[PDB]
């Protein structure tokens, strides 16, 4: 029928979470710096 | 000897039923200890109930090492076996060398009672890993070999059918399924060198008596050449399921048969040159080859990138086609009564934040962050325990009947979503549980138990993990309960076991072909997943192999 | 439809990739800048340094736990650290803060961990090879060594000090 509005939805879910644990702890590395 | 027509005109459906049984029976036994380490990690002590009830089990680290080998080796080599040898065979419809398939079963059969005398006996407590100078009984690491070397057999027997099929088929190319299933065991031919050198030129004759020393370096180098593509060794079968039989059970199709085949493709091409991600902290790496290796390791995310597209698309085609209604109605609309699709489904949610956590680890410095706390085995748990062992048992229920004509009734279905969804839960309470004290340095590997003061600032995790522990120790119980009724009843329709797999549509386009012939030169693609792991591994292994530094075993159990 | 689906999934799925690996190469390029940096310094040492572990507590640096610790520059200090089948040599280790600490560990029997609690010092340390690391502690006090790698059946028990004087 049209764009995929729930796979964009579910990958842009993936792509926030990716980014929170990356920079979570991109940020806790240099805490222990 | 034959007392089902089934089994003489597809014999193979025999020989995958003893691969997936003697597989379920290993997760059942590895997973009984997986309870009290739950709650080992939950502060609370459980093991002297599990001393009473078990007698055998000397420590919490045999426990531990029964639970790695069972869960992690055994019952996901002989799943793969199983499914990488059976789906390509019927969806080709032709038989698999069953002289060279039988010999591969006994091979796993007699290897895994090899190693599991010593390993009940306590003279291998050396965890799944068996890092020297831990030097366990020779029987281990015999028992071991010939259990890996069964899947020589098994890439041999796939090798052969798509040789055959090539043959009957000229210029065609290579159906969905076998192709995969041929990049996967190329594959992991390639991969399996680094352990079969680990264990020929040092392990077996050392634990022999042949040599008295071993470099733990190199030793663990050669590991980790094997370590990591054995994790995509597990996942790939579930994979396959996924692609080709998911998006059938869900009511819909494969949305796409050249990106699969992209997805397997990179898999073959980058699983191997990566295991300096296991060795971050260790010395005498250099650290240049390290960024080289996380580089890489970021590249091996990719495949699974596309395949979470490739996959949720296909499950929103599918949801649609029920009835799909917004942005979130297509979900709604799937088959949420039916065990062989939710099972998989969950998986694949907790492989979400299990993917996030791998790349992670993945980024050289940050490993240092992470490394060897409770974080990795809740890393795993969402990738190992969760979306590949829930799509092994939610597939038992279109596999099992397949194979043995026995039906499923209404009870034994709905048993099945209790045990899927508390498993998914109860893996997803532990997850937390684990990457939380994980970031407040909880070691893992651990008997914290025994050391209750030591770790006081991981309080409300520490709930988390009693909790999953109690949760799964449900799930586990109920799948036994589950299982053994399916298998222990007489109930045979020998129509459904010669009905065919419920593989899934695939829908193809105009650009496919040319993109699909070159990805079918799998002759030039092997040869250069080979190349690429000699310029990884290469300059490191010569300079290691130059300067051997041998050292004495030790027992510490 | 169904092959008006098609080529739209199939534009998107272009589109997903292009993203994903613009991502990776961000990540790439933060993960470099770390290497750059003064936090680059928990990274072990490449060049092989072996040693004789059945002759590491009786003859060398590691024999003597008195001499550990080295003033090896102005502000570098060099510890010779041993991690042993279920603790740590020297214990405690002292230390002094703003100062680059450059320890070398390793092992007499079997492979354990070093991760100091609160810090990036995590590295594997191995018998018959030295793990070295470096590393400037800014905060002054009582930090914690753990073995995160099983070595036998008091691993769960194996605790080092680092004593790091303000
Ligand atoms: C079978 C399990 C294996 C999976 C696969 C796995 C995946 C990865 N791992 Fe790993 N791993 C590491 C890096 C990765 C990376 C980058 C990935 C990647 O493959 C991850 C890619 C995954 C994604 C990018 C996510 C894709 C998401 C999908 C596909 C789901 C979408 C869902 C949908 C669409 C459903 C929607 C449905 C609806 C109804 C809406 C690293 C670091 O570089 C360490 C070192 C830790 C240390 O220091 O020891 C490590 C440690 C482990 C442990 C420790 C071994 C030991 O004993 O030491 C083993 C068991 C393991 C297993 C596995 N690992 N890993
Ligand atoms: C029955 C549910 C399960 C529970 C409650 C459970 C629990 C645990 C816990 C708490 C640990 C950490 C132990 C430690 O590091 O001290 C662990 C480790 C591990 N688990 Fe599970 N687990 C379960 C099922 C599985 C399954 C199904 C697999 C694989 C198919 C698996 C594979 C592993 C592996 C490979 C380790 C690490 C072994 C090692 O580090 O030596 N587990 N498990
Ligand atoms: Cu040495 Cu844990
Ligand atoms: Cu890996
Ligand atoms: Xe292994
Ligand atoms: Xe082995
Ligand atoms: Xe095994
Ligand atoms: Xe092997
Ligand atoms: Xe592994």
């Amino acid at each position: 029928e049209e764009k995929p509005k729930g796979a964009l939805a579910v990958i842009l879910v993936l792509t926030l979470t990716i980014l929170v644990f990356w920079l979570g702890v991109y940020a806790v590395f240099f805490a222990r710096g | 000897s034959e007392i089902s027509r089934v089994y003489e005109a597809y014999p193979e459906k025999k020989a995958t039923l003893y691969f997936l049984v003697l597989g379920f029976l290993a997760l059942i036994v590895g997973s009984l200890f997986g309870p009290f380490q739950a709650l080992n990690y939950g502060n609370v002590d459980a093991y002297p109930l599990l001393k009473r009830l078990l007698p055998f089990v000397q420590s919490y680290y045999q426990g531990l090492t029964l639970h790695g080998v069972l869960n992690a080796i055994v019952f996901t080599q002989l799943f793969a076996q199983a499914i990488m040898v059976y789906l390509p065979a019927r969806e080709l419809n032709m038989r698999p060398n069953m002289g060279l398939m039988w010999l591969s079963w006994w091979m796993a059969f007699i290897g895994l009672v090899v190693a599991a005398l010593p390993l009940l006996a306590n003279e291998a407590t050396v965890l799944y890993t068996f890092y020297p100078p831990l030097k366990g009984h020779w029987a281990f690491y015999l028992g071991a070999s010939v259990f890996v070397l069964s899947t020589w057999v098994s890439i041999y027997i796939v090798l052969d059918l798509w040789r055959r099929w090539k043959a009957a088929n000229p210029g065609k190319v290579t159906p969905l399924v076998t192709y995969m299933a041929v990049v996967f065991w190329l594959m992991w031919f390639l991969a399996s060198l680094g352990l079969v050198l680990e264990a020929v030129l040092f392990l077996l004759p050392w634990s022999f008596g042949l040599v008295e020393g071993v470099d733990p370096l190199v030793a663990r180098t050669l590991f980790w050449w094997t370590g990591h593509p054995i994790v995509y060794f597990w996942l790939l079968p579930a994979y396959a399921i996924i692609y080709t039989i998911l998006p059938k059970q869900a009511g819909g199709k494969l949305v796409s048969d050249p990106m699969a085949r992209l997805a397997f493709l990179l898999f073959l091409l980058l699983s191997t040159p990566v295991g300096f991600h296991h060795q971050f902290a260790d010395p005498g790496i250099d650290p240049t080859w390290k960024m080289i290796h996380s580089v890489l390791t970021l590249f091996v995310a990719v495949p699974s990138l596309m395949t979470a597209f490739t996959v949720a698309a296909s499950l929103e085609f599918a949801g649609r086609l029920r009835g799909g209604r917004g942005l979130f109605g297509w979900i709604r609309a799937l088959p949420w009564d039916n065990p062989a699709f939710v099972a998989p489904v969950l998986g694949l949610l907790g492989f979400i934040p299990g993917g996030a956590g791998g790349i992670v680890n993945a980024s050289f410095t940050l490993d240092y962050v992470v490394h060897n706390t409770a974080w990795v085995p809740g890393h795993f748990h969402l990738q190992v325990a969760s979306l590949v062992t829930l799509t092994a048992m939610g597939s038992l229920y279109w596999l099992l009947p397949n194979l043995t004509g026995k039906p499923i009734s209404d009870a034994q279905r709905r048993l099945g979503l209790a045990v899927v969804w508390l498993w998914f839960l109860g893996m997803m309470i532990m997850a937390v549980g684990l990457h939380w004290a994980g970031l407040l340095n909880v070691p893992r590997r651990a008997y914290i138990a025994q050391v209750p003061d030591a770790y006081p600032h991981a309080a409300v995790p520490m709930v988390f993990n009693v909790l999953a522990g109690i949760v799964l120790l449900v799930a586990l119980l109920l799948f036994i309960y589950g299982l053994f009724s399916v298998l222990l009843s007489r109930e045979r329709k020998p129509e459904l076991a010669e009905a065919p797999l419920p593989f899934a549509e695939v829908i193809s386009g105009p650009e496919d072909r040319r993109l699909v012939l070159a990805m079918d030169r799998i002759g030039f693609w092997f040869a250069v997943a080979a190349i690429l792991v000699v310029l990884a591994y290469g300059p490191t292994l010569v300079q290691l192999f130059g300067h051997l530094n041998p050292v004495p075993g030790w027992r510490l159990w | 439809d169904e092959h008006k689906a098609h080529k739209a999934i199939l534009a998107y799925e272009k589109g997903w990739l292009a993203f994903s690996l613009a991502m990776l190469f961000v990540f790439i390029a933060l993960i470099a800048y770390t290497l750059a940096t003064h936090t680059a310094g928990v990274i072990p040492a490449g060049k092989l340094e072996r040693v004789d572990p059945t002759t590491v507590r009786q003859e060398g640096p590691w024999a003597d736990p008195a001499q550990a610790v080295v003033q090896t520059g102005p502000n570098q200090y060099t510890v010779y650290v041993l991690a042993f089948a279920f603790g740590y040599q020297p214990n405690p280790i002292e230390v002094p803060q703003g100062a680059e600490i450059v320890f070398k560990i390793t092992s007499p029997d079997v492979i354990h961990g070093f991760h100091v609690e609160g810090t990036n010092i995590n590295v594997e340390v191995l018998p018959g090879e030295v793990s070295t690391v470096r590393y400037t502690f800014k905060r002054p006090g009582e930090y914690r060594i753990i073995c995160n790698q099983y070595c036998g059946l008091g691993h769960q028990n194996m605790f080092g000090t680092i004593v790091v004087k303000e």
